[PDB]
């Protein structure tokens, strides 16, 4: 009889996990501040890692990797890729980005802005989306917090019919052995309104967040195209598959990012253990070249996939540590 | 050193039984002479025994009563000769199961004589640590005079530890109808003037003898076999050297987070009847499971109806301390809800290499549970049932008591109940 | 990289390697605290013997 | 030469002290009867080992140590121990009844009636010193004596010996071997009162030592004898520079300079390797690179924490055995590129290395195997704050209900001292935070 605690109520993912665990009749839920637990579904902020793995006679496990925030923060991700020799400044799959502080590398950003202007090529950027540097720097100083300036992909792959923009969400699970598991079912969070190349003011077709969109539900249910449909579209329209044209680059980017920070977050020889579910956001251009947008440390799943993914987390991340009395994941070997 | 006292019929009969058991463990004969094989038996014998001229050890015990009946049975008992003759302090009138007689009139006439023996024993101690009393709360002498002694011992020794092995009354094992009165009046004294009170419920001892030991009609002898075994159990760490550098005060400190809440639930495993040798030794998981079970509690209270504040466990015999560590950590992790979270690691354990007589290994349990309130609530209901009609009250008013003092005792015990309830929901 | 302050002897040797450069109460008071605690103990003990006297 | 006086308080301090002085004697070649055949300067001298020993005309070498406990149980085993002749009665002080795991009882009540005696016996040793630099205090956080009386002693020493330094070897409480429940109280209380008086304190979590004895020595149930032998080895590595010829950490003041830039943050993390079982038949001797790399494994630290998620302010490497600077720098270069070693911006990213050619001595019949080379890393990392966080949490859980508080109040202490102590610890955790992130 294993025991666990829940310290994040807003977690739609681990609300299902806790439900699944209790349903096995071998997992009991304790109170929040009960230290005698085997599994901790911890909070998103101020997770007390320092209090884990100090309970005698208890193998403890947490659903978050300490230090993984360096990957899941926009300001941190840029610094991580730029400073790490494994990824380097000459990273092919990450858009040109710079860190900007409200009144740092602002002078470094303007240096690239000149080449774009004195080269007569695409000079559009994103934080709001604008082509003028002055309009951007004034916006950052007016917000308050730190922001990242990034190159805008002016030539995205556009779905037909509709001429629509989209982004790809991949769910990655890293267990305690640091096996990088890629959930086979991803989702395309598509735009319903056609992509406007000229007017960047209309952010309803530039930003593909599920919240903004909610022409909602015209092409597919809930502006969410799963892989079977998108794969079929690539075969019919572009005479290729999702595996070759896109997914190889995805698996490469996912694996490369996690291999980089592995020695900084690994719990191989620690007194407590860690696993975590990540949400990689990608962006495909017209030449079928994949770009990494960001990484989410506390991602939400798709309604169709909650039953399968949440069950998966129990199998490989939890039950692997705490056994009980074909696979949905793709193991990115390294 | 510890100064032992035993007051009244019950007190002297469990007290004598207690000295009988540990005397055998320390290798001391009724003659008083040591006859063992291990020096371990004598390394901490000074705690309970004074060394006399010759090679004979004399218990640091003081036998008190208002009737010579029981004390004459002790002196003619098995280890009747071991006791110091001067330490026999007895009246002639008796107490007639009357708390008033024992605390105010008959006992007050004798209490000074007792203290003279206590002082004479204390002045012989190199460094007196505390006292311990064996008595019942249902009668008159052990209940009334026993608490009177406690009050006066505290006045002269206000910085010493005071422990008690108090036998609680029960209708299942009852001598008179006025037992709830005597007990309620006694608890009032115990809440104030004791560091530790081991609540020994005759209801529990009876049920154990009947339901578990399968004794159809248990005598007071069958009941006392359980008490003596438990008492030998709790005092194990004090009487034998081990990893736990035992100390009277340290137990009182680590077991009692709040001064009034010092009423413990004793437990023992395996449960055994008189003379009935059982030949199968229990595994460590079996010892751990039984000692925590309600059937093994000497206080008729369901621990699942409350929460453990602190727990002391003492295993005896040759066994893997690792296996003990695993099984103890297992119980807590399996049932962590029954332990308060605002006292981290409140379950401590120790192991003594020397087992008790008759058993290859055993386990003794001392729990400070909030479930003990069930005991006090039980006495309270029996008390109220009579007091609302002021029944049998003339026995007490005749000795000079007033109805107000009963109302005060009723109130103070109800405060103890609610105080135990306060931390059951924390 | 850079080893500096190398000192050697028969028993051993010590040095420093740099990889990168940077970028009370008095006796009066004590005796007063200890005695203040003693008075608080004496007060509590007096209240007990006063309570027991009653 | 400048002398150093060792002070052992409480059960933990005394028993650990015995393990250390036992080990010191074996290292310097001193016999149980105090005789030192290799010491050709009979009757006195001022060699490096005289920092911890004084000499009699008879040629006996006595520890500059004072044992103090409020209970005679433990110190009596020193009076009758195998090194009984080594010390003399005036060094061993014992009381009648202990502090009963109560800080207030050890500090105020019983502490007051013996503090003058201890300081007098300490003053006797201080008079035998031509140039005293400071004190090494051994004690536990959990014990009433180790916590209570030590804080009082540390206060008076700062008054009676203002210019003198004072280092601590503290045992951080661990439920796995502890038998008390109120040790979080005593720990917060003694840390608060001692903080301003201590220049540098080496914490040793019993949890860490306990698991190292289980994992690396294959001892199912480690006893205090097992723990103390291993602890004494770490302490020996730290104090070797004071007892042997060298140029790194040759006086107590240098410990502060090298390991403690900020005064309040004076808790260096110790990491030791290799720990090998003596009953292990076949052992491939580890190299400089392997043992130096092991100094960055959390499983080898005296306190379990994660240095990766913190910042360094200083780092010293203390080798013993067959080691040379070349192999060290080669090992450092490899480790630097493979591990997360973040220093604070206002400190140089570097390592102060110290080597002693004599390999680490082990007690005959002990659990440790003789190794060709060993190392002890002293690194002042903010990651050790995790130990304060763990402890203060346990404190808050108990104090929220005022559990066991009446025991402290009953000894003359004010309840305000609980919160005032907890506030100081809250300030300390903040200091680590500012530096760490
Ligand atoms: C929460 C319980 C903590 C308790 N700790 C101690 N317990 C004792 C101790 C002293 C006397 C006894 N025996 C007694 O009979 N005491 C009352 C007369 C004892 O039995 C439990 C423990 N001494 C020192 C310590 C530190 C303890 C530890 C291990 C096992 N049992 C009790
Ligand atoms: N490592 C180690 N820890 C010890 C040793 N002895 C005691 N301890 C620890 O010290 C804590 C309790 O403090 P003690 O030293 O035993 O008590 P004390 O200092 O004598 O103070 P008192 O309460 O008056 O007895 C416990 O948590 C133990 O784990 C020891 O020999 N080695
Ligand atoms: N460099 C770029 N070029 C083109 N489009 C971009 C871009 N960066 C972001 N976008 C688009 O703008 C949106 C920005 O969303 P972003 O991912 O930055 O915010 P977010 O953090 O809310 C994602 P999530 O909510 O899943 O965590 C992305 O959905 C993408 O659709
Ligand atoms: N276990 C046990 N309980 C007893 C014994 N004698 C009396 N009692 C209990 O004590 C109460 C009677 O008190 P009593 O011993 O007569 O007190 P006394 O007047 O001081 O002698 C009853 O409730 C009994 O349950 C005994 O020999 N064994
Ligand atoms: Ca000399
Ligand atoms: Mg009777
Ligand atoms: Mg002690």
């Amino acid at each position: 009889m294993y025991t666990f605690v829940v310290r994040d109520e807003n977690s739609s993912v681990y609300a299902e996990v806790s439900r699944l665990l209790l349903a096995t009749g071998q997992w009991k839920r304790l109170r929040k501040d009960n230290p005698r637990f085997n599994l901790m579904l911890g909070e998103r902020n101020r997770l007390p890692f320092g209090r884990l793995g100090h309970e005698p006679g208890l193998v403890q496990l947490v659903n978050y990797y300490r230090g993984a925030d360096k990957l899941c923060r926009k300001a941190s991700l840029v610094k991580l890729i730029k400073t790490s020799p494994e990824l380097s400044e000459s990273c092919t799959w990450f858009p040109e980005s710079y860190v900007i502080y409200p009144t740092d590398e602002r002078e470094v950003f303007l240096a690239a802005y000149n080449r774009r202007r004195e080269g007569r090529e695409g000079n559009v950027w994103i934080a709001l989306i604008s082509s003028e540097a002055s309009e951007l720097l004034d916006f950052i100083d007016e917000q308050g917090q730190v922001h990242v300036i990034q190159k805008y992909l002016e030539k995205p792959l556009l779905l037909e019919p509709g001429h629509r923009k989209f982004d790809i969400r991949s769910w990655v699970l890293v267990d305690h052995l640091y096996n990088i598991y890629l959930y086979r079912e991803g989702v395309l969070r598509t735009s319903s309104e056609p992509y406007n190349s000229a007017n960047f003011q209309d952010k309803t077709c530039h930003l593909t967040n599920h919240c903004i969109q909610k022409n909602y539900g015209r092409y597919e249910e809930g502006n969410e195209m799963f892989f079977e449909e998108f794969n079929q579209y690539l075969m019919d329209a572009l005479n290729t598959t999702l595996e070759n044209s896109i997914l190889l680059q995805i698996k490469h980017i996912i694996r490369s990012c996690l291999m980089c920070i592995e020695p900084a977050i690994s719990t191989k020889h620690l007194h407590y253990q860690s696993f975590q579910l990540f949400g990689f956001d990608f962006m495909v251009d017209e030449e079928l070249k994949v770009w990494l947008i960001e990484v989410n440390g506390a991602p939400a799943c798709a309604q169709k996939l909650y039953a399968e993914l949440c069950q998966g987390i129990v199998d490989v991340a939890i039950s692997s540590v705490f056994p009980l009395a074909t696979s949905i994941f793709i193991k990115l070997h390294h | 050193e510890i100064v032992h006292i035993q007051a009244g019929q019950c007190g002297n009969q469990i007290g004598a039984k207690f000295w009988e058991v540990i005397s055998d463990e320390h290798g001391i004969d009724p003659t008083g002479s040591y006859h063992g094989d291990s020096d371990l038996q004598l390394e901490r014998i000074n705690v309970y025994y004074n060394e006399a001229t010759g090679n004979k050890y004399v218990p640091r015990a003081i036998l008190v009563d208002l009737e010579p009946g029981t004390m004459d049975s002790v002196r003619s008992g098995p280890f009747g000769q071991i006791f110091r003759p001067d330490n026999f302090v007895f009246g002639q009138s008796g107490a007639g199961n009357n708390w008033a007689k024992g605390h105010y009139t008959e006992g007050a006439e004798l209490v000074d004589s007792v203290l003279d023996v206590v002082r004479k024993e204390s002045e012989s101690c190199d460094c007196l640590q505390g006292f311990q009393l064996t008595h019942s709360l249902g009668g008159g002498t052990g209940s009334g005079m026993g608490t009177l002694l406690i009050s006066k011992i505290r006045e002269e020794y206000p910085d010493r530890i005071m422990n008690t092995f108090s036998v609680m009354p029960s209708p299942k094992v009852s001598d008179t109808v006025v037992e709830p009165y005597n007990a309620t009046l006694s608890v009032h004294q115990l809440v104030e003037n004791t560091d530790e009170t081991y609540c020994i419920d005759n209801e529990a001892l009876y049920d154990i003898c009947f339901r578990t030991l399968k004794l159809t009609t248990p005598t007071y002898g069958d009941l006392n076999h359980l008490v003596s075994a438990t008492m030998s159990g709790v005092t194990t760490c004090l009487r034998f050297p081990g990893q736990l550098n035992a100390d009277l005060r340290k137990l009182a400190v680590n077991m009692v987070p709040f001064p009034r809440l010092h009423f413990f639930m004793p437990g023992f495993a395996p449960l055994t009847s008189r003379g009935s040798q059982q030949y199968r030794a229990l595994t460590v998981p079996e010892l751990t499971q039984q000692m925590f079970d309600s059937k093994n509690m000497m206080a008729a209270c369901d621990p699942r109806h409350g929460r453990y504040l602190t727990v002391a466990a003492i295993f005896r015999g040759r066994m893997s301390m690792k296996e003990v560590d695993e099984q103890m950590l297992n119980v807590q992790n399996k049932n962590s809800s029954y332990f308060v979270e605002w006292i981290p690691n409140n379950v401590k354990t120790a192991v003594c290499d020397i087992p008790p007589r008759g058993l290859k290994m055993s386990a003794t349990f001392i729990g400070n549970s909030t479930a003990i309130q069930e005991l006090f609530k039980r006495i309270s209901e029996q008390f109220t049932a009579m007091f609302r009609r002021k029944a049998f009250l003339h026995w007490y008013t005749g000795e000079g008591m007033d109805e107000m003092e009963f109302t005060e005792a009723e109130s103070n015990m109800n405060d103890l109940v609610s105080e135990y309830q306060q931390y059951q929901d924390a | 990289m850079e080893v500096i302050e190398l000192n050697k002897c028969t028993s051993g040797q010590s040095f420093e390697v740099i990889l990168k450069p940077p970028s009370d109460p008095s006796l009066e008071e004590i005796q007063k605290k200890l005695e203040a605690a003693e008075e608080r103990r004496k007060y509590q003990e007096a209240e007990l013997l006063k309570h027991l006297a009653e | 030469m400048r002398e150093c006086i060792s002070i052992h308080v409480g059960q933990a301090g005394v028993q650990i002290g015995n393990a250390c002085w036992e080990l010191y004697c074996l290292e310097h070649g001193i016999q149980p009867d105090g005789q030192m055949p290799s010491d050709k300067t009979i009757g006195g001298g001022d060699d490096s080992f005289n920092t911890f020993f004084s000499e009699t005309g008879a040629g006996k070498h006595v520890p500059r140590a004072v044992f103090v406990d409020l209970e005679p149980t433990v110190i009596d085993e020193v009076r009758t121990g195998t090194y009984r002749q080594l010390f003399h009665p005036e060094q061993l002080i014992t009381g009648k009844e202990d502090a009963a795991n109560n800080y207030a009882r050890g500090h105020y009540t019983i502490g007051k009636e013996i503090i003058d005696l201890v300081l007098d016996r300490i003053r006797k040793l201080a008079d035998q010193c031509t140039g005293l630099q400071g004190f090494l205090v051994f004690h536990s956080f959990g014990g009433g004596t180790g916590s209570g009386f030590t804080s009082l002693l540390m206060e008076r020493l700062s008054v009676d010996y203002g210019k003198k330094s004072k280092l601590e070897f503290s045992i951080y409480p661990a439920p796995q071997v502890s038998t008390a429940v109120v040790e979080p109280y005593n720990s917060i209380l003694t840390t608060h009162t001692t903080l301003e008086h201590s220049d540098c304190a080496f914490m040793v979590d019993n949890e860490a030592i306990y698991d190292i004895c289980r994992r690396n020595l294959d001892i199912e149930r480690p006893t205090y004898t097992n723990l103390n032998r291993l602890i004494s080895q770490i302490v020996s590595s730290i104090t070797a520079s004071l007892r042997f010829d060298g140029a790194l950490n040759v006086d107590l003041t240098e410990f502060q300079t090298n390991l403690v830039p900020y005064p309040r943050i004076h808790f260096p993390l110790a990491t030791y390797a290799p720990v090998i079982s003596a009953e292990k038949a076949y052992h491939e001797q580890l190299s400089v690179a392997e043992i130096t790399n092991a100094c960055f494994e959390p499983a080898n630290q005296m306190v379990k924490c994660d240095p990766r998620h913190g910042k360094y302010m200083a780092c010293c490497l203390l080798y013993r055995g067959d080691v040379v600077p070349k192999d060290v720098n080669a090992a450092i270069a490899t480790i630097k590129t493979k591990r997360s070693i973040q220093f604070v911006d206002w400190c140089p990213t570097g390592f102060k290395v110290g080597i002693n050619y004599q390999p680490p001595t082990v007690v005959p019949g002990g659990d440790l195997a003789k190794v060709q080379r060993a190392v002890c890393m002293l690194s002042n990392t903010t990651a050790i704050a995790e130990a304060w966080a763990r402890l203060d949490h346990k404190f808050d859980l108990m104090y929220a209900k005022r559990a066991f508080v009446h025991w402290y109040v009953g000894e003359g202490m004010e309840e305000g001292e609980f919160s005032e102590a907890r506030e100081d610890m809250a300030a300390l955790e903040k200091d680590y935070e500012e530096v760490g992130v």
